[PDB]
C-alpha cells in the first residue's frame, strides 16, 4: 500500500513506479537463478549479473547510471531514493508542510469598518470550516436529535 | 503590493546606477598639465579646456578604449 | 539466449541441415513466450496475448480496407468471436498509467496527488457508529438482565 | 464571500487587494486557541520583529 | 464612405497620420501557414509534398525492388465541425495515398521491372484546421502557438569572461544545423582551438581537419600564411613585405636596398612601412638566430638519404640551420605568425594534437563519439561520414543555408543541404578572424537569428517522423520481395504516422487549449510567438537575455504585451502588422521614401535588412506631397536614433501602431503610461468576461472594428445583398444580382450560434445586430457574437468613475462600486458548465440511470423524470440531483448492533449504492441542455429516445426550410428572370409555383438559364433529401465511447453570477482592483444634477504608477458622454432634423487638423435619426495608439458640451449632504470585469477526501482538498511561540490515522483536546528509509 | 584498450 | 507495514555506498572507485587474498 | 510632470538619446520603445528575484 495499484475509472490501473521496478529486479533475479540452474557459459551469467547490478541500482536511486531506465512512456522511472530526496520527497513535501484540513481559502477585501482584532469572514466559508463544532452544539443542545 | 511597482524600482536603481557611473567618470575636475602622461605631446588646449583635467592625448585615450575594448 | 541453449542441446548434426534455421523458431518461440510472460506489470497469458494481437493485425488490416477504423461489433465478422470477448480483449489491452504521471499544463501535481484512498471512513461516519453505540447501550440498559443478555448473545 | 482584512495588518501580509488571496485555519484545541489569542493575535502584535 | 454597420455609429476618430496600409487580416499567421501544409503544390517546396518527396523514393536495401510515391488526396470529414465538437472527436481528414509498386527484375539494373502494382492506401488523418486557425482535438478547441527558436546556421558567441581569470573573453562558433547533430568550436585560455560534438568531450579542433583527410601541411596551407627563406650564400636571406613588418622593433639593423633606415634597437611604425612599400622591399639578409621560434611549414627530409631534417609545423633552430646546410636547402619554408594579429592557434593546436593520419582520426572521434565500444575502421567510417556528409541523419535546410552563407560572407543563398569541407575550413578562418581581427559576438535575440516555426512547419516535421519510422518497416517488408501475394497496402501502416502526428496535436507542449473568453484573448492567442516547446529553451533554465527587448523587436513583436510571471519576454506576441517570410524570420512593413517624398509604395523587411538601412519615424509630418515638414526628420540607423536629414532616409514607417501588438493597440491613450501598465492592461483586457449586454467601447482606438472581424466570433456578411427575414435563431441574406453567381438561387443563410460553452466555461452567444428590410455589403457584420456590439469590440462596461477615497473602502487598490450597477444587472455573466454521469459497468453488475434510488424524498426525485434524468429548464439549486445512478454492490459485512437496529425495524439492505451525479454546492443554475450517449449494444432508454426524436424533428425541420428558402430564391430568381427576354408579368402568377418550369420562352442561353435553375432546384432537392437520409443515419447510427462504459448523459447548467463584493474588475491600463462594498443608490456622491457616480475608484493609484492613460480616458470619455446626453436631450423634444444634423456635424469636427471627414448633408433625414439614436448613449471617440487625440482637443471637446472644461466637478456626499471640498475628478471609465470571480475562488475545507499513499487531504476544491500548511507556514508558526497549534496542524489536522478521528468526535462531543500520535506520512518515510538497506528504528521503546 | 562505459549493451 | 524481502541468487553492490562520493566502499577498502567499477561489471577481476 | 530621464538598456548602458517627453505629454513612438527596453528588465528581474 506504499507503492499502490489502485484502480481508475473504466478499466485502466494507476501504479507507482517502484512496482515497476521491483517487477524488474525480479524478473531478472528469477532468471538468473533459471540460469544457474542450466549452467551456462559464463559469458551470459556475466551478463546476467551486470543486469541484476543495474536493476537494483536502479531500483535503489535510478541515476548514477548514464541514462535512467524509463518507464513505458519516455520519462525515468521515480526510484526508491526519489521519494526521499527532494523538493518532492517525503521530506520537504509531505513531513515539513501538509496539507491540512479546516482551512479554507479566498478573496479578499478592505472592511474598514473593523477593529484591528477581528477579521470579517464569509458566512458560507465558517459554516463549513466550523462544521464539527456545529453538530457538537446542535446536540448538546438538543435541536438536532442524532449527528445525522 | 503590485508586481509592477517592484519592476519600476529595479530599472530605476539600474539606470541612477548607470548614469551614476557615466557622470562619476568624466575627470570632473579641476588640474592642467599641458602634457600627456603617456606620450607628453602637445594637447590642442581647447580639448583641455573641454575638461579640466585631461592627462592623456585624445589618439592614445582613443587607443586605451580601443585596448580595453577586448578584455583580452 | 536460453532459447539457443535450448535449441543447442536438442540440435542435430546428422540432418545435414544448417543450423541457423534450427536455433531461430527456437530463439523466437522463448523470447515470444518471455514478451507474453513479462512484458506488462499484470500477466495475461499466452492465449489471451494470441487473441490480442491477432486483434491487433486485423484492425491494421481492416482500417485501410475499410477506410477509418473497425468498431467493435463489426469485428464479429473480420473474426469469429462471440462479439463480446472482443469488448473484454479490447478492455484487458491497456496498460496502467504511472501514478507520477506529470498532470497537465506541467504543474508537479502528478495523478499520485489525485489519487484518493475510497477505502477510509469518514469521521462522521464513525462517530454515528459509536453514538449508536452508546444509544443502543442506554436503551438495552432500559430492560431486564434476561432479556439484555439474550440480545447481546442474539 | 471575501474574507475581510483590516487596512493595517495588510501592509504586515503585504497584501494589497489586486484579488490576492488568503487562507484561514482553524485552532482545534484549547491549547492552540489559547496560543492563538496569546501569542499570534493580531493585537499581540503591532511591533515588527525584525 | 460608409458601411451599413458602420454607418449606424460613426465612431468619431481623432487621429491625423494618415492611414496608408490598413492592418490585414489578423490571423494569416496560422492560415496561410497551414494552407502551405495541406494545399498539394507541383513542386517540393511546402507541405506534405515536401515530405514524401524527402522520404519516397523507396529501394529495398539489397533487394532492389522499389515501392514509390504517385500523388495523394485529403479525404472527406467524417463529422463536420459542430458535431465533431458535440460527440467528441478529432476533426480529421482521412489521408488517402495513391502508391505506386514497382517490382523490379532479378538482373533488373537497367531498370527493368517485371510489373508494378498501384494501389492508393488511407495513411492515417492529419486533423483539419477550422476557418478560424482552431483545430478541434478532442472537441476541445486547441491551437498551435508558433514557435520561436534559433534559425539552423552558424553562430559566433565568446562568453563574456565568466569561465577563466583575466575577463579573457573566450571566443566560440556553433554550426547548429536543422536535423543532425550540432559541432561547436571554442577557445582556451590556452589559446588553442579546440572542437566539440553536441555536448561531447573536448577534442582541438584540428581534429577533424585530420579526418577530413588533410595532412599536417595543406592544413597550414590552409590556415596560415608562408614564408620562405634564402640562405643566398650566406645565413638567411629572408623574403618580407612592409605589411609583415608592421608592428615590430628593429630586430637587426633595418636597412633597404643596402641602406638602413631603421637602426637596430628602433621600433616600426607606419612611415617605415610605407616608406619601405614605395621602397621595393622583398628580400633582405638577416640573421639565423631570427628564426629561433619560427615553425617549419611543411614535412623536411633530406632525400639523399631518406632522414627527416624538420617534421610539419615545428619552429626552426640551429638544428635545423645546420641540418638544411648539410643539404643546402636554398627555400626553408615556415609560417609567419603575429599573435598581435596572426595569432598561432592551428600552430599549438597540432603540438597537442595527438593523432596523425585519417584513420587515428577517426579511430580517435569514435571512442570519443560512442564510448566503451572499440573503435574500428570501418564502423568509425560509416559513422562519422552519416552525421554531418550524409543526407538521411543530416539537413541544414534552406534556412540554414542561408544564415550560413551569409554570415561567412559569401553570396550563394543556395547550396548543399549537407555541410560542406568548404564548411568547417571557412567558419574556422572566420571564427580566428574573429579572435584577431574584425568580427562580433553576434546576438541570439536578434530577430535576424531567431525564426518563427507555425503549424505547418511543425506539422510536416511530425509527419515526417511518422513517415520515416513507417518507411523502415516498409524497408523490413520490402527486403523479401513478392510478386502477386503483397499490395501497397500491407507494406504500408498507417498506425505510427497517424499515431505521431495525432501525438503532435493531442498532447505536445504547444497545442494548447484555446482562450475562447474573448474575441481579443482567442485572437491574441492565436496569433502568439511562443519560444518554448520541443525544440526551444526551457522556461527554468531559460536565464536570460531572450527574455529582454532588443533594437530589432520593433515591429515583429510587441515589447509591451507579454505574460508576466516565470515566463516573460518567453512567449512574446507577433506585433500588428508583422508578417513571416518565405525562410521563417519576421518582417515589417515599410513605406518606401525616394528623394524628398514618402512613397506610398510598401516593402517588407526582414531582420538583418533593417541595420542597412536609416528608417524614418510615424510621428513625422510632411507637407502632403512626400517632403517632410522638417529638414531633419528623426531616425534609428542601427540600435540607436539621431536627427537625419531630408535626403537621408530610405524608408518610413507604415503607421504608429506597428510598434504595438492587436491587444495593446486597443487601449486608448497608451502613449501616455508606463511599459508595466500597458503591460498589465494587456493581460487584464485579454481576460475580461462576456457580460449580458455588450455595450461599446466609449473611449476605443479604432482597432476593435477589425479586432472582432477578424476573429470569427461575429457573423460577417459574405455578399451584399438585403436582408430578407431575420430571427433571434437566424439571417437570410437575399443577395443582390452585382454579385450573384449565375447558375444559383441567391439565397445566403447564417446560422447564429445561440447559447454554447466557451473553453473557460463562459457562455458564447451570437445576436442578429440587423433589422429586418436592411442592405448590407460584404464584410458587414450581421450578427455580433460575445463581446462584441455592431462590429466593436466591446468587453466591459462604460461607467461613471469617479476619483476619490470615501471613506476607505478602497484602501490600497480595492474599488467601490454602487448598487445602481448591480440593479442594471451591467456586469452580470452567463457560465454555462457541463456535467457528465457516466454509467460505466463494474464486475459486480452494471449502473442504471434509473429514478428508483435509496434514500430520497420525493421532492429530491421531483424534478427528475420517469427515466432519471432532469427535465430542461428546471432552475436546479446546491445539492439538487441531475442524474440519478445507482451502482450495483453487495456484501456489506455490516457492523454488529446496526444488524440489531435494522432487526428492530426490519428495513431492506438494498444491494445498490446511490451515486448520483448531484449539482455541486454554491452552483445553482438553470439546465438548458440535456444529452445521451450510448454503447451501440446497449438499448436505449426512454428519455435518450426523445432527445433523438427531438435532433430528427429539428435536423429534417433545418434542412426542409433550407430547401423551402433556397427554392423561394429559385423562384425569386427564374421567375423574374422571364421577364427579361421571355417577359410574362401577369399570366406568371397565374399557373403554379411547380409550375414556371415547363413554361412555352425563347429556348436560348434565357431559356436555358431557366433550365439550369429548375434543374439546380431537382438535384437540390435530390441531395437534400440525401443529406438528410445520411443526417438521420449519423443521429441514429449510433456513439463511441471509451471502453467499459455503457452510456453518458450529459447536463448543461447555465449560472448567471451576477457581481459581488471578490469579483476582481479592472481597467485598461494596469488598474485592477476588487469590489469591497457595495453601495446603496444614495450613498455614492453625486454631481449638480444628482447622478451618483457608479464606481469610485483609490486616487492614490495615479501617481504612484505612472498611468495618466486611464485619467485622459476619463477626461474624453466624459466629453464623449456629454455629446452623447445633449445629443439626448436634443431628442427628447422632438427638436428637428436641422439641428440635429447641425450639432453633430459640429461634432465631428473639433478643432485640431484630423484624418477623418464627415459630411452630414450626404446623410438622409431619416438616416441622421438612426446615428443620433446610436449616440444617444453617448458618442465614441477613437484614439489612435500613439498618435491620438491630445489633450487640447479633449478640453475643446469637453466644451462642446457644456462640462467643465477642467473635467472636475463639485460631489456632494450621499451619507452627509454635505459638499466634498477640493473639485473631484468622476467621468466615465471603461471598466472591465474579470475571469477571476470569488465564486470560482472561494472554498472552505472541514473533513473530507484524504491521499492514499499519504493519509493527507487532497489538492485544491476539485476534489474537496484543504489548503497546504507548507514549510514556511510552519516556520512561521516555529518563530511565533506556537507549538500546539502546529501539532494540531501537522499531526491531527492532516496526517494521523486516529487523530483525525479521535479529534472529529471530541470536538463533536464538545471536548476539544487531542491524542496525537505519530503522522502516518514519517510512518511511510521509515518504511521506505528501512526499503534500501538503510536500517532506521526508535530507541527507548 | 577502451576506457570505459556502464551501458551493460556496451560491455 | 509488512516488507517482504527478495533473496538475490547474486550479491549486488548498494549504490549508495559506492558512489556517494566520497565513495564509501572505496576507501574502506582504500581502492579506487574507478577499480571497483573495473571489478563490479566484470572487466577487471581482483584478487581476495 | 518633468522629463523622464535617460533610459537604460537590459545591460545598463545608458542610452544618449533621452526620453524629453514626461507622460502628461505624449510620447512618440521611440521615446515608448526605448523605455521598454528597461520596463521589462525590471519585471524579468522581479519574476526570478
Ligand atoms: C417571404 C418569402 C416569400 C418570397 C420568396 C418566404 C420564402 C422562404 C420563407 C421562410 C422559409 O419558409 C423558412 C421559414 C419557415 C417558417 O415556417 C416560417 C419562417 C421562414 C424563415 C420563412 C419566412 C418567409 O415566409 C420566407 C422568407
Ligand atoms: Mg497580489
Ligand atoms: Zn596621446
Amino acid at each position: 500500500d506504499l507503492r499502490p495499484l489502485v484502480p481508475l475509472d473504466g478499466g485502466r490501473f494507476a501504479t507507482s513506479d517502484l512496482n515497476d521496478l521491483y517487477r524488474r529486479v525480479i524478473n531478472r533475479n528469477n532468471r538468473l537463478k533459471r540460469l544457474l540452474d542450466l549452467a551456462a557459459p559464463d559469458i551470459i551469467v556475466r551478463n546476467e549479473k551486470r543486469m541484476l547490478q543495474e536493476a537494483v541500482d536502479a531500483l535503489l536511486d535510478n541515476g548514477r547510471r548514464g541514462r535512467a531506465i524509463t518507464g513505458s512512456n519516455k520519462r525515468p522511472l521515480k526510484s526508491l531514493a526519489d521519494m526521499i530526496k527532494g523538493k518532492q520527497g517525503r521530506f520537504r513535501q509531505n513531513l515539513l508542510g501538509k496539507r491540512v484540513d479546516y482551512s479554507g481559502r479566498s478573496v479578499i477585501t478592505v472592511g474598514p469598518y473593523l477593529r484591528l482584532h477581528q477579521c470579517g469572514l464569509p458566512k458560507k466559508m465558517a459554516l463549513e470550516l466550523f462544521k464539527p463544532f456545529i453538530y457538537g452544539k446542535l446536540e448538546l443542545r438538543g435541536l438536532a436529535t442524532t449527528i445525522k | 503590493s503590485d508586481e509592477a511597482d517592484e519592476a519600476y524600482s529595479v530599472t530605476e536603481q539600474l539606470t541612477m546606477t548607470g548614469i551614476n557611473r557615466i557622470r562619476q567618470k568624466i575627470n570632473a575636475h579641476g588640474i592642467p598639465v599641458y602634457l600627456c602622461e603617456a606620450c607628453g605631446n602637445p594637447i590642442p588646449e581647447a580639448r583641455r579646456k573641454i575638461f579640466p583635467g585631461v592627462t592623456l592625448c585624445v589618439e592614445c585615450q582613443a587607443y586605451q578604449e580601443r585596448q580595453r575594448k577586448h578584455y583580452a | 539466449n536460453i532459447g539457443l541453449m535450448k535449441a543447442v542441446d536438442k540440435f542435430e548434426y546428422r540432418r545435414g541441415y544448417k543450423f541457423s534455421t534450427y536455433a531461430t523458431w527456437w530463439i523466437r518461440q522463448a523470447i515470444t513466450r518471455s514478451i507474453a510472460d513479462q512484458a506488462r506489470t499484470i500477466r495475461i497469458p499466452v492465449h489471451m496475448i494470441e487473441t490480442i494481437n491477432k486483434l491487433n493485425r486485423i484492425s491494421r488490416q481492416m482500417l485501410q480496407e475499410m477506410g477509418r477504423e473497425p468498431t467493435p461489433e463489426e469485428l464479429a465478422e473480420r473474426m469469429l468471436m462471440p462479439e463480446d470477448k472482443i469488448r473484454k480483449v479490447l478492455k484487458i489491452a491497456k496498460e496502467p498509467i504511472s501514478m507520477e504521471t506529470p498532470i497537465g499544463d506541467d504543474e508537479d501535481s502528478h495523478l499520485g496527488d489525485f489519487i484518493e484512498d475510497t477505502t477510509l471512513e469518514l469521521p462522521l461516519d464513525s462517530a454515528t457508529t459509536e453514538s449508536l453505540r452508546a444509544a443502543t447501550h442506554d436503551v438495552l440498559a432500559g430492560l431486564t438482565a434476561r432479556e439484555a443478555k439474550v440480545l447481546r448473545m442474539r | 464571500k471575501a474574507i475581510q482584512l483590516h487596512p493595517l495588518v495588510c501592509a504586515a501580509y503585504n497584501a494589497d487587494f489586486d484579488g490576492d488571496q488568503m487562507a484561514v485555519h482553524v485552532p482545534l484545541t484549547l491549547e492552540a486557541q489559547l496560543e492563538a489569542r496569546a501569542l499570534m493575535m493580531s493585537t499581540n502584535n503591532i511591533l515588527s520583529p525584525a | 464612405v460608409y458601411s451599413y454597420t458602420e454607418k449606424k455609429r460613426i465612431r468619431k476618430d481623432f487621429g491625423k497620420r494618415p492611414q496608408v496600409l490598413d492592418v490585414p487580416y489578423l490571423l494569416s499567421i496560422q492560415l496561410d501557414s497551414f494552407q502551405k501544409f495541406i494545399e498539394q503544390d507541383p513542386e517540393g517546396q511546402y507541405g506534405l509534398e515536401a515530405a514524401f518527396r524527402s522520404v519516397f523514393p523507396i529501394q529495398s536495401y539489397s533487394g532492389n525492388s522499389e515501392l514509390q510515391y504517385v500523388s495523394y488526396r485529403l479525404g472527406e470529414p467524417v463529422f463536420d465541425v459542430q458535431e465533431c465538437q458535440i460527440r467528441g472527436v478529432t476533426y480529421s481528414a482521412p489521408l488517402r495515398v495513391k502508391l505506386r509498386l514497382v517490382i523490379y527484375e532479378r538482373e533488373a539494373p537497367e531498370g527493368t521491372v517485371k510489373d508494378i502494382k498501384e494501389q492508393e492506401v488511407y495513411m492515417g488523418e492529419i486533423p483539419l484546421m477550422t476557418d478560424n486557425g482552431t483545430f478541434v482535438i478532442n472537441g476541445t478547441e486547441r491551437v498551435i502557438v508558433s514557435q520561436l527558436h534559433r534559425s539552423p546556421g552558424v553562430f559566433f558567441d565568446s562568453d563574456k569572461g565568466k569561465t577563466h581569470s583575466s575577463g579573457k573573453v573566450l571566443y566560440n562558433a556553433r554550426i547548429i544545423p536543422y536535423r543532425g547533430s550540432w559541432l561547436d568550436f571554442e577557445f582556451d585560455p590556452k589559446d588553442n582551438l579546440f572542437v566539440r560534438i553536441d555536448r561531447r568531450r573536448k577534442l582541438p579542433a584540428t581534429i577533424i581537419l585530420r579526418a577530413l583527410n588533410y595532412t599536417t601541411e595543406q592544413i597550414l596551407d590552409l590556415f596560415f600564411e608562408k614564408v620562405i627563406f634564402e640562405i643566398r650564400d650566406n645565413k638567411l636571406q629572408m623574403e618580407l613585405v612592409p605589411e609583415r613588418l608592421r608592428g615590430e622593433t628593429a630586430s637587426f639593423d633595418i636597412e633597404a636596398n643596402g641602406k638602413v633606415y631603421v637602426e637596430k634597437g628602433r621600433r616600426i611604425t607606419a612611415r617605415h612601412i610605407r616608406q619601405l612599400e614605395k621602397d621595393d622591399v622583398k628580400l633582405i639578409e638577416v640573421p639565423v638566430e631570427y628564426i629561433a621560434g619560427k615553425v617549419v611549414a611543411k614535412d623536411y627530409i633530406d632525400e639523399s638519404t631518406g632522414e627527416l631534417i624538420c617534421a610539419a609545423n615545428m619552429e626552426l633552430s640551429l638544428d635545423l640551420l645546420a641540418k638544411l646546410s648539410q643539404s643546402g636547402h636554398k627555400r626553408i619554408e615556415t609560417l609567419f605568425t603575429n599573435d598581435l594579429d596572426h595569432g598561432p592557434y592551428i600552430s599549438e593546436t597540432l603540438r597537442v594534437d595527438p593523432t596523425n593520419d585519417r584513420l587515428s582520426a577517426l579511430v580517435e572521434i569514435y571512442r570519443m563519439m560512442r564510448p566503451g565500444e572499440p573503435p574500428t575502421r570501418e564502423a568509425a567510417e560509416s559513422l562519422f561520414e552519416n552525421l554531418f556528409f550524409s543526407e538521411d541523419r543530416y539537413d541544414l535546410s534552406a534556412v540554414g543555408r542561408m544564415k550560413f552563407n551569409r554570415s561567412l560572407l559569401r553570396e550563394e543563398i543556395e547550396g548543399s543541404g549537407i555541410l560542406s569541407k568548404d564548411d568547417i575550413i571557412d567558419v574556422m578562418k572566420k571564427l580566428i578572424d574573429i579572435r584577431n581581427g574584425k568580427g562580433e559576438v553576434d546576438d541570439i535575440d536578434h530577430l535576424g537569428n531567431r525564426r518563427i516555426r507555425s503549424v505547418g512547419e511543425m506539422a510536416e516535421n511530425q509527419f515526417r517522423v511518422g513517415l520515416v519510422r513507417v518507411e523502415r518497416a516498409v524497408k523490413e517488408r520490402l527486403s523479401l520481395g513478392d510478386l502477386d501475394t503483397l499490395m501497397p497496402q500491407d507494406m504500408i501502416n498507417a498506425k505510427p504516422i497517424s499515431a505521431a502526428v495525432k501525438e503532435f496535436f493531442g498532447s505536445s507542449q504547444l497545442s494548447q487549449f484555446m482562450d475562447q473568453n474573448n474575441p481579443l484573448s482567442e485572437i491574441t492567442h492565436k496569433r502568439r510567438i511562443s519560444a518554448l516547446g520541443p525544440g526551444g529553451l526551457t522556461r527554468e533554465r531559460a536565464g536570460f537575455e531572450v527574455r529582454d527587448v532588443h533594437p530589432t523587436h520593433y515591429g515583429r513583436v510587441c515589447p509591451i504585451e507579454t505574460p508576466e510571471g516565470p515566463n516573460i519576454g518567453l512567449i512574446n506576441s507577433l506585433s500588428v502588422y508583422a508578417q513571416t517570410n518565405e525562410y521563417g524570420f519576421l518582417e515589417t512593413p515599410y513605406r518606401k521614401v525616394t528623394d524628398g517624398v514618402v512613397t506610398d509604395e510598401i516593402h517588407y523587411l526582414s531582420a538583418i535588412e533593417e541595420g542597412n538601412y536609416v528608417i524614418a519615424q510615424a510621428n513625422s509630418n510632411l507637407d502632403e506631397e512626400g517632403h517632410f515638414v522638417e529638414d531633419l526628420v528623426t531616425c534609428r540607423s542601427k540600435g540607436e536614433s539621431s536627427l537625419f536629414s531630408r535626403d537621408q532616409v530610405d524608408y518610413m514607417d507604415v503607421s504608429t501602431q506597428q510598434v504595438v501588438s492587436v491587444g495593446a493597440s486597443l487601449i486608448p491613450f497608451l502613449e501616455h503610461d508606463d511599459a508595466n501598465r500597458a503591460l498589465m492592461g494587456a493581460n487584464m483586457q485579454r481576460q475580461a468576461v462576456p457580460t449580458l449586454r455588450a455595450d461599446k467601447p466609449l473611449v476605443g482606438t479604432g482597432m476593435e472594428r477589425a479586432v472582432a472581424v477578424d476573429s470569427g466570433v461575429t457573423a460577417v456578411a459574405k455578399r451584399g445583398g438585403v436582408v430578407q427575414y431575420v430571427d433571434a435563431s437566424r439571417i437570410v441574406i437575399k443577395v443582390n444580382e452585382d454579385e450573384m453567381y449565375p447558375g444559383e438561387a441567391g439565397i445566403d443563410i447564417y446560422n447564429l450560434t445561440k447559447y454554447t460553452r466557451s473553453n473557460q466555461n463562459t457562455c458564447i452567444n451570437q445576436m442578429p445586430c440587423v433589422s429586418l428590410g436592411e442592405p448590407v455589403e460584404r464584410g458587414d457584420v450581421l450578427a455580433d457574437g460575445p463581446s462584441t456590439d455592431l462590429g466593436e469590440l466591446a468587453l466591459g462596461q462604460n461607467m461613471r468613475v469617479a476619483f476619490m477615497p470615501w471613506n476607505g473602502y478602497n484602501f490600497e487598490d480595492s474599488i467601490l462600486v454602487s448598487e445602481r450597477v448591480v440593479q442594471e444587472d451591467r456586469f452580470t455573466t452567463i457560465h454555462i458548465q457541463e456535467l457528465a454521469c457516466v454509467s460505466r459497468d463494474t464486475k459486480l453488475g452494471p449502473e442504471e440511470i434509473t429514478a428508483d434510488i435509496p434514500n430520497v424524498g420525493e421532492a429530491a426525485l421531483s424534478k427528475l423524470d420517469e427515466s432519471g434524468i432532469v427535465y430542461i429548464g428546471a432552475e436546479v439549486t446546491g445539492g439538487d440531483i441531475l442524474v440519478g445512478k445507482v451502482t450495483p454492490k453487495g456484501e456489506t459485512q455490516l457492523t454488529p448492533e446496526e444488524k440489531l437496529l435494522r432487526a428492530i425495524f426490519g428495513e431492506k439492505a438494498s444491494d445498490v449504492k446511490d451515486s448520483s451525479l448531484r449539482v455541486p454546492n454554491g452552483v445553482s443554475g438553470t439546465v438548458i441542455d440535456v444529452q445521451v450517449f450510448t454503447r451501440d449494444g446497449v438499448e436505449k432508454d426512454k428519455r435518450a429516445l426523445e432527445i433523438e426524436e427531438m435532433q430528427l424533428k429539428q435536423a429534417k425541420k433545418d434542412l426542409s426550410e433550407e430547401l423551402q428558402i433556397l427554392e423561394a430564391g429559385l423562384f425569386s430568381r427564374i421567375r423574374a428572370v422571364l421577364v427579361a427576354g421571355g417577359v410574362e408579368a401577369e399570366k406568371l402568377d397565374k399557373l403554379p409555383r411547380d409550375r414556371w418550369l415547363e413554361l412555352g420562352l425563347t429556348d436560348e442561353e434565357k431559356q436555358n438559364q431557366l433550365e439550369q435553375l429548375a434543374e439546380q432546384y431537382d438535384e437540390l432537392k435530390h441531395e437534400f433529401e440525401k443529406k438528410l437520409e445520411a443526417k438521420r443515419r449519423k443521429i441514429t447510427q449510433g456513439d463511441d465511447l471509451a471502453p467499459g462504459v455503457l452510456k453518458i448523459v450529459k447536463v448543461y447548467l447555465a449560472v448567471k453570477r451576477r457581481i459581488q463584493p471578490g469579483d476582481k474588475m479592472a481597467g485598461r491600463h494596469g488598474n485592477k482592483g476588487v469590489i469591497s462594498k457595495i453601495n446603496p443608490i444614495e450613498d455614492m456622491p453625486y454631481d449638480e444634477n444628482g447622478t451618483p457616480v457608479d464606481i469610485v475608484l483609490n486616487p492614490l493609484g495615479v501617481p504612484s504608477r505612472m498611468n495618466i492613460g486611464q485619467i485622459l480616458e476619463t477626461h474624453l470619455g466624459m466629453a464623449a458622454k456629454g455629446i452623447g446626453d445633449k445629443i439626448n436631450a436634443m431628442l427628447k423634444q422632438q427638436q428637428e432634423v436641422a439641428k440635429l444634423r447641425e450639432f453633430i456635424q459640429r461634432a465631428y469636427d473639433l478643432g485640431a487638423d484630423v484624418r477623418q471627414k464627415v459630411d452630414l448633408s450626404t446623410f438622409s433625414d431619416e438616416e441622421v435619426m438612426r446615428l443620433a439614436e446610436n449616440l444617444r448613449k453617448g458618442m465614441p471617440i477613437a484614439t489612435p495608439v500613439f498618435d491620438g487625440a491630445k489633450e487640447a482637443e479633449i478640453k475643446e471637446l469637453l466644451k462642446l458640451g457644456d462640462l467643465p472644461t477642467s473635467g472636475q466637478i463639485r460631489l456632494y456626499d450621499g451619507r452627509t449632504g454635505e459638499q466634498f471640498e477640493r473639485p473631484v475628478t468622476v467621468g466615465y471609465m471603461y471598466m472591465l470585469k474579470l475571469n477571476h470571480l470569488v465564486d470560482d475562488k472561494m472554498h472552505a475545507r472541514s473533513t473530507g477526501s484524504y491521499s492514499l499513499v499519504t493519509q493527507q487531504p487532497l489538492g485544491g476544491k476539485a476534489q474537496f482538498g484543504g489548503q497546504r500548511f507548507g514549510e514556511m507556514e510552519v516556520w512561521a508558526l516555529e518563530a511565533y511561540g506556537a507549538a500546539y497549534t502546529l501539532q494540531e496542524m501537522l499531526t491531527v489536522k492532516s496526517d494521523d490515522v486516529n487523530g483525525r478521528t479521535k479529534m472529529y468526535k471530541n470536538i463533536v462531543d464538545g471536548n476539544h483536546q487531542m491524542e496525537p500520535g505519530m503522522p502516518e506520512s514519517f510512518n511511510v518515510l521509515l518504511k521506505e528509509i528501512r526499503s534500501l538497506g538503510i536500517n532506521i528504528e526508535l530507541e527507548d521503546e | 584498450e577502451i576506457g570505459r562505459t556502464t551501458d551493460p549493451v556496451r560491455m | 507495514e509488512r516488507m517482504g524481502h527478495i533473496e538475490l541468487a547474486s550479491p549486488t553492490a548498494h549504490i549508495w555506498f559506492l558512489k556517494s562520493l566520497p565513495s564509501r566502499i572505496g576507501l574502506l577498502l582504500d581502492m579506487p572507485l574507478r577499480d571497483i567499477e573495473r571489478v563490479l561489471y566484470f572487466e577487471s577481476y581482483v584478487v581476495i587474498e | 510632470a518633468g522629463m523622464r530621464g535617460l533610459m537604460a538598456k537590459p545591460d545598463g548602458s545608458i542610452i544618449e538619446t533621452p526620453i524629453t517627453a514626461n507622460f502628461r505629454e505624449g510620447l512618440n513612438v521611440l521615446q515608448y520603445f526605448i523605455s521598454t527596453h528597461g520596463a521589462r528588465k525590471g519585471l524579468a528581474d522581479t519574476a526570478l528575484k
